[PDB]
RNA sequence: GAUGGGGAAGCUCCGUUUCAAAGGCCUGAUUUUAUGCAGGCCACCAUCGAAAGGGAAUCCGGUUAAGAUUCCGGAACCUGGAUAUGGAUUCUUCACGGUAACGUAACUGAAUGUGGAGACGUCGGCGCGAGCCCUGGGAGGAGUUAUCUUUUCUUCUUAAC
RNA sequence: GCUUGUGACGGCCCGUGAAAAUCCACAGGAAGGAAUAGUUUUCAUGCCAGGUCGUACUGAUAACCGCAGCAGGUCUCCAAG
RNA sequence: UCUAAGGGUCGGGUACGAUCAACUUAGAACUGGUACGGACAAGGGGAAUCUGACUGUCUAAUUAAAACAUAGCAUUGCGAUGGUCAGAAAGUGAUGUUGACGCAAU
């Protein structure tokens, strides 16, 4: 039969990200000479909504060390940072909400955000609204630092990898019921074309592994193997358990 | 009762196709096309429409004398006076307080 | 387009290098509430715009017309 | 004259969606539309303007905050944590 | 003390001359029939001597170091009083009430004050005063 | 959607500022002379894509069998290029005035920097403008009139600049 | 009153509602410039030039699409008592 | 055919007067072949069972529904040297101007 929906997604025709209104990509400062020997100061000049994103952006501007001009950056605003605030960035920066520092220079327990996966990658970890990473240890020989990501995962990255002190703004966005179809409508209208969702169990066999039959039903385990092939992977991929989760979760 | 027609080929009601009805000396109603309204220039520091300064559409400013584009203070047509009080005050004290910090840590480097 | 009201400035106009042609119009008009009177507009046509001077006094009117440059090609009415 | 025994702002949804959802919405609505205190100048004039953004009418500071409330519990504890942790570093 | 007195330097903080540095030459601590407010009478400098360097030859130095002065009646609430202070003897009489009112008397006044300021400037007295406040 | 490139037997596919030695301006240097080098910049690296988006500047009256914001009449405005005369400015060289918001007929300003404008959703009531609608007086033309109606209809307009 | 324009406000969002050409301003102060006479075209007035293609008419119960002068279809402005 | 209530503008030393202009609402008489939202315009109502919560969606041209969607609930995969997906290949591509309050899959 036909190419199913989740395969058509990849050719990104009607499926590319709706991008027109976006502020620009959020990114730490390029890791230059200032930030890795000293600190450099900026002013947050505006904190601002970014369509499709949930957390507001901070627009923060710095002087240029090598040329007379301003260079502006787009940060993701940590909660509590504000317009006119001075933002300090560098190895020898001080430990306050809003500043950006290398995880090597912060005590364990430090609560950071937008952290780099490798030094210089201008930020990758915990950027969504409300999210953060905790520093839970250091290993000064072979300078690594060990952190706990929002997913629960613990991971060890370079101590020069940078992050910004505090948590990302907009927390609890998801506490509030969407209430109606229409609010989801406008939600995804500014993201990508993933809404609404026909159940494969409502299609015909041409369309889906789940399609067809004189009652609606999956007709075979919907836990599909990792090694399955395109066209096959619909449902609980690689599922190592299944069913209502009883009892406390949380990584021991 | 006298009705009216657009005067350019564009039939649609777009921002660039605003119309105003007018009585001619012939004693008839006629459409006139109307340019979009100019907005007031704004202050670099605060953002308020800055007083003193004429408001035209941007190219219409190169048709008009220099005094429609300034007030006669420092940062004239650019920042909004109160915003420049602030600038002067803040400059001064900080340049002053800089003298202060130097001589204080000069004493730290001589008594310790 | 323009209007002029300094009698002195007007004679200065009427002799400018481009001012070739000019005209005098006469209007019957009423005075205050009661009677009417004789208004006369002096229009010099300079190159880029038309200056017009309204002398409201029939007296000043006559004498002004005599002062009119004897090469100016005045259109009377 | 009390206009509603309990739906409050939530009366605009009529009978739809189910009382429970309307409850949850009610709580965060009241939060987000509320007027808050401004730390910098002291007038209670901080109103929200899109999730996470909190601006002051007078005086004009804008502070990144919670999706529906100026300060988030998590934010707040984190703040003092940082207070605490930094304290060690000069001491 | 009543610190707005005989030679207090101050920064003009509104008006045309805003940000320029002046000297109070005669204070009117309270009132005038006109000017109904605390005001001082100042000798400001409108066009600062431009920095000068070694590359700067004979007359280029001459040009660079000419000062355009100004005299102003100005409200107290428009000055930032300065710790620095500059001597005001050579043009005490020059700047006065009667100095203002009638332009010609003003132009005379500035002539003197101008001479006084360029004397002062060379052999760098009051070094601060002859240096643009930058903002 | 070209180009340095990378795939592909190949028709061609990919990429669009990319793993590239990617170019042109301002004036100064010429008084063999016409444009070679002397500065310092600027590294922005195609191009196509809207007759509803952005956008320099025009209006009225008249005129044709059939065109007209396009012709005719009259009155404007913009853009480029030329430039002289007046005015303004200066012996305190680059204007004065006003406490101030700021005023003005003018009132030198390269590199570089920065700010504004262009430039922005939707609904609700409220305030004001325009044109239209309703209406008194008056000056006119029409209609009705056995009877009745100081009556019924209509003209009394003003463009950009 | 009606239509339209516009302002000062107010509601709303896990929706906060283009871009570029282009025009001006400011900060800066390289430079250039007068007294036996200089500076000034962001003030006024003055001079010259503005190419190329479209422009008729229909726009619908007959000028478009439905084999047609087809009861179908096809985007829009003006709007009297 | 009457009555009643609801307004504007003015001068007043440091209680009122005078004037101009609006349908709104309520009450009272009178009157007619008991008619009067007089044409036009304009909701049938009630008690229950089945079924989908709702608004929304589709078989252009025999099915508009109880089907699809939805908010809500729950499960799965993934920390980027990745999950899911594209491509004949590639210094190729979607999600991605993204980062678990996220993207993908039921
Ligand atoms: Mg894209
Ligand atoms: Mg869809
Ligand atoms: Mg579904
Ligand atoms: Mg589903
Ligand atoms: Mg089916
Ligand atoms: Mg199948
Ligand atoms: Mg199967
Ligand atoms: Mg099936
Ligand atoms: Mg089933
Ligand atoms: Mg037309
Ligand atoms: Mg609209
Ligand atoms: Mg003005
Ligand atoms: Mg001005
Ligand atoms: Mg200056
Ligand atoms: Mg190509
Ligand atoms: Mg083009
Ligand atoms: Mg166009
Ligand atoms: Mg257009
Ligand atoms: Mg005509
Ligand atoms: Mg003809
Ligand atoms: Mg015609
Ligand atoms: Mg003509
Ligand atoms: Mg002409
Ligand atoms: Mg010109
Ligand atoms: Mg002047
Ligand atoms: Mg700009
Ligand atoms: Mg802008
Ligand atoms: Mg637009
Ligand atoms: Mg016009
Ligand atoms: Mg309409
Ligand atoms: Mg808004
Ligand atoms: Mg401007
Ligand atoms: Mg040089
Ligand atoms: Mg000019
Ligand atoms: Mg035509
Ligand atoms: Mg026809
Ligand atoms: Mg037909
Ligand atoms: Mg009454
Ligand atoms: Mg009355
Ligand atoms: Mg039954
Ligand atoms: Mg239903
Ligand atoms: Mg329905
Ligand atoms: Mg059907
Ligand atoms: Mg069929
Ligand atoms: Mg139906
Ligand atoms: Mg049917
Ligand atoms: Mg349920
Ligand atoms: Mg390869
Ligand atoms: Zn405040």
């Amino acid at each position: 039969g036909r190419v199913i929906r989740n395969q058509r997604k990849g050719a990104g025709s009607i499926f590319t990200s709706h991008t027109r209104l976006r502020q620009g990509a959020a990114k730490l400062r390029t890791l230059d000479y200032a930030e890795r020997h000293g600190y450099i100061r900026g002013i947050v000049k505006q904190i601002v909504h970014d369509s499709g994103r949930g957390a507001p952006l901070a627009k923060v501007v710095f002087r240029d060390p090598y040329k007379y001009r301003l260079r502006e950056e787009i940060f993701i605003a940590n909660e509590g940072v504000h317009t006119g605030q001075f933002i300090y960035a560098g190895k020898k920066a001080s430990l306050n909400v809003g500043n950006v520092l290398p995880l090597g220079s912060v005590p364990e327990g430090t609560i950071v955000s937008n952290v780099e996966e490798k030094p210089g990658d201008r930020g990758a970890l915990a950027r969504a609204s409300g999210n953060y990473v905790i520093i839970i240890g250091h290993n000064p020989d072979e300078n690594k630092t060990r952190v706990r990501l929002p997913s629960g995962a613990k991971k060890v990255i370079s101590s020069d990898a940078r992050g910004v002190i505090g948590v990302i703004a907009g927390g609890g966005r998801v506490d509030k019921p969407l209430l109606k179809a229409g609010r989801a409508f406008h939600k995804y209208r500014l993201k990508r074309n993933s809404w609404p969702k026909t159940r494969g169990v409502a299609m015909n066999p041409v369309d889906h592994p789940h399609g067809g039959g004189n009652h609606q039903h999956i007709g075979k385990a919907s836990t599909i193997s990792r090694g399955a092939v395109s066209g096959q992977k619909a449902g609980l991929i690689a599922a190592r358990r299944t069913g209502l989760l009883r009892g406390s979760q949380k990584t021991q | 009762a006298q009705r009216v027609t657009f005067r350019r080929r564009n039939p649609y009601n777009t921002r660039s196709n605003k119309i105003k009805v007018v009585k001619t000396p012939g004693g008839i109603l006629r459409a006139q096309h109307v340019k979009k309204l100019a907005t007031r220039p704004k202050c670099g520091d605060c953002g308020s429409a800055l007083q003193g300064i004429s408001t035209l559409r941007p190219r219409q400013y190169a048709t008009v004398s220099k005094t429609h584009k300034t007030v006669s203070r420092a940062y004239g047509g650019s920042r909004c006076a109160n915003c420049v009080k602030e600038r002067i005050i803040r400059a001064f004290l900080i340049e002053e307080q800089k003298i202060v910090k130097k001589v204080v840590k000069e004493q730290t480097e001589a008594a310790k | 387009a323009r209007e002029i009201t300094d009698i002195k400035q007007f004679l200065e106009l009427t002799r400018r290098a481009d001012v070739k042609t000019a005209t005098v119009k006469i209007n019957k008009k009423l005075n205050k509430a009661g009677k009417p009177f004789r208004q006369t507009k002096f229009k010099v046509r300079g190159s880029s715009s038309l200056y017009t001077l309204v002398i409201n006094d029939a007296g000043k009117a006559k004498k002004l017309i005599q002062s009119l440059p004897p090469t100016l090609k005045v259109n009377r009415l | 004259a009390k206009r509603t025994k309990k739906v409050g702002i939530t009366g605009k949804y009529g009978v739809r969606y189910g009382s429970s959802l309307r409850r949850q919405v009610k709580k965060l609505e009241i939060q987000q539309h509320a007027r808050y205190d401004c730390s910098f100048c002291g007038k209670k004039t901080v109103k929200r303007g899109a999730a996470g953004i909190w601006t002051c009418s007078c005086c004009k500071k804008t502070v990144a905050g919670g999706a529906y409330t100026v300060s988030t519990a998590a934010a707040a504890t984190v703040r003092s944590t940082i207070r605490r942790l930094r304290e060690m570093v000069e001491a | 003390a009543k610190f707005l007195k005989a030679g207090k330097v101050a920064v003009v903080v509104r008006g045309r001359y805003a940000g320029k540095k002046v000297v109070i030459v005669k204070p009117h601590d309270e009132g005038s029939k006109s000017h109904p407010f605390g005001h001082a009478l100042v000798a400001g400098i409108e066009r600062y001597p431009l920095k000068v360097t070694k590359k700067h030859g004979a007359k280029k130095v001459a040009k660079r170091t000419k000062i355009k002065p100004f005299i102003k009646v100005v409200n107290y609430n428009h000055l930032l009083p300065t710790r620095y202070t500059l001597d005001v003897e050579a043009f005490k009489s020059v700047v006065s009430t009667e100095t203002f009112e009638q332009p010609s008397q003003r132009e005379e006044a500035k002539k003197v004050v101008k001479k006084a300021f360029e004397e002062r400037h060379q052999a760098g007295k009051n070094q601060w005063f002859f240096s643009k406040l930058r903002f």
